[PDB]
């Protein structure tokens, strides 16, 4: 195994491709047809990355510790040339005047994830893929025992790709028209894969490569390989919880409304959160207090015409639906006091954001 | 709190 | 205690200023048509003082620091923010929002007793920058020698100077000011000196300093910063600024050599190599599982060939803080420390003790 | 490490 490549050819694969035991930490590289290979892996993920090979090499195969090679390659000046050659049991780096030799474990030794079969694959955009992560990924739940919400569901239906996140309490759907006529096929991706499909995007030209198993995902984007183990479980029903037939209808303008809900979040519960809404002809009014005795009110005008109602939220559920929308204008679609609302752009229905209330 | 289910 | 501000006149100050409870509240006082805003943790103490054109009514209050300054921070551009008191609560009016805070008493907040400086000097806020910057990496951390933690500041004919200590490594500053000074040196604590940095914020206006005994005091604008000095006595860094043999090379060059032999160095002790002969510098690191890094450079260099040991963090950290073309390096043995300087400057100096 | 004091 010997191969010489210029450093700004190895630096976005590097940076790509990077432990509970000691070979995890390591890059497995291989030199085969003319082309450098490079594989990280966490037992659960594998992200593989193919550099082209111009200059004179020899085939073969080791692995070397991530970040100390990393590190290397991105510290060398702008123009280098790496020359990389195995010598024994160590790995031998050379540039200018610069040498390094690293220590290696076994090409053979590195964990092989297993073959799988794909049921399901489609292409698209890059922005398409960060939209449906952005507008969901937030609603995720944080390390609750129900492992299922703990991850994203990948859902295809029609010519439709969604993505829905909830925690028990708040819901978030974002589903992209695909213009492919794909299977009704649903999967949890785990939140390390979340991270990993959003790190893979540089927004560019090359369209994303889809494909699902029934307990793999793989994206495929240039020369980068990404593949995750899915999520045992079974996610919970969306549908079941988009409110039947609302009588009740808000707009009002979305900066002013996360502006007005942010000022009254600094009087509330710290742990509990809750604020109360009151609704009227033309009129919303929210106001806070907490066990100190503080209280906060906010009184803006927005467009309603139904019957007056209050209605409490935890604070911090409709800030989080507030910032991740970015737009202009939000309805709010109500229903009663003890019954979810249901927050959208005014002028989308791509995305939807369910918040269940509570008592006060 | 109450549960969206 | 009653007044009206611009929210953009409050949120210079408010951020200026911000165990037990008082200690999370700013004291608030209306007097002679200007407010003046309080911050204190009992070691140090920051007072911001904001003109009142609008009408107000004089007293005093005190109210929770972070949801009193988050409440103006999130009102809206250009907002006018209306403060009354109404029994044992403090009301906040802008626009629509109302807002009713929890209070404590004006005569409970901590009041640092009145104490007389010795020594009183203006200088630009520039010069405090370069002092401070120059040396304050070379603070020790938490070390059990308390009198290391801080800053040594010095006056001495007509310049200023900053010193930095953590046993190992130095660094020393000065710079002239223009006035005829005492022999006076003074500990700044850590605290104190990230405070001193924080409250420059770059312009014209001067920066007026009075040194006390245990007190060391900060004027710029409109804004009083005071602290506590360190009660300890700082050790002799001049017995150890050194020479015979002496390094020329281009300070970024070095600076990435450095700092590529630094990845294969062992984690915990940081120690790289140095060899030095004709116009040659080569570095060299190992660790525990033996790997190896080799970098050679061109320098300007004609004495003795030698070998020294260094922790590449000290050297690095020296070299960030040298924004120059080029840097000398000053050595006699290899048991005996490095002087460290920009090639074309004397005003800073830093020096490293190597390692075995 | 030396060891200035």
């Amino acid at each position: 195994m010997k191969f010489t490549v210029e450093r700004e050819h190895l630096l976005k694969p590097l940076q790509q491709v990077s432990p509970t035991l000691p070979i995890l930490g390591n890059l497995l590289l291989q030199v085969a047809d003319g082309t450098l290979s490079l594989t990280g892996t966490d037992l659960e993920m594998e992200m593989v990355a193919r550099v082209a090979l111009v200059q004179p090499h020899e085939p073969g195969a080791t692995t070397v510790p991530a970040r100390k090679f990393f590190d290397i390659c991105r510290g060398l000046p702008e123009g280098a040339e790496i020359a990389v050659q195995l010598e024994g049991e160590r790995m031998l780096v050379r540039s200018g005047r610069s040498r390094f030799s690293l220590s290696t474990l076994p090409a053979a030794d590195f964990p092989n994830l297993d073959d799988w079969q794909s049921e399901v694959e489609f292409t698209l955009p890059q922005a398409t893929m960060k939209r449906l992560i952005e507008a969901t990924q937030f609603s995720m739940a944080h390390q609750d025992v129900r492992y299922y919400l703990n991850g994203m569901l990948f859902e295809t239906e029609g010519e439709e790709l969604r993505t829905v996140a909830t925690d028990g309490h708040r819901l978030a759907v974002c589903s992209m028209p695909i213009g492919q006529s794909l299977p009704s096929h649903s999967v949890i991706v785990p939140r390390k894969g979340v991270i990993e499909l959003m790190r893979m995007l540089d927004g560019g030209d090359n369209p994303l490569r889809v494909q699902i198993g029934s307990n793999n995902i793989r994206a495929h984007v240039g020369d980068f390989i990404f593949t995750s183990k899915l999520v045992d479980g079974r996610f919970p029903d969306y549908r079941r919880v988009l409110p039947k037939n609302p009588d009740k209808h808000l707009e009002a303008g979305c900066d002013l409304l996360k502006q007005a809900f942010a000022r009254a979040a600094i009087l509330s519960n710290e742990k509990f959160r809750g604020v109360r809404l009151y609704v009227s002809e033309n009129q919303l009014k929210i106001t806070a207090n907490n066990p100190e005795q503080e209280e906060a009110e906010e009184i803006l005008d927005v467009t309603y015409s139904g019957a007056e109602m209050e209605i409490g939220f935890n604070v911090s559920y409709v800030l989080d639906v507030l910032n991740a929308l970015k737009c202009e204008n939000v309805r709010m679609m109500l229903t009663d006091s003890v019954s979810s609302v249901q927050i959208e752009d005014a002028a989308s229905q791509s995305a939807a954001y369910v918040v269940m209330p509570m008592r006060l | 709190q109450a549960d969206l289910f």
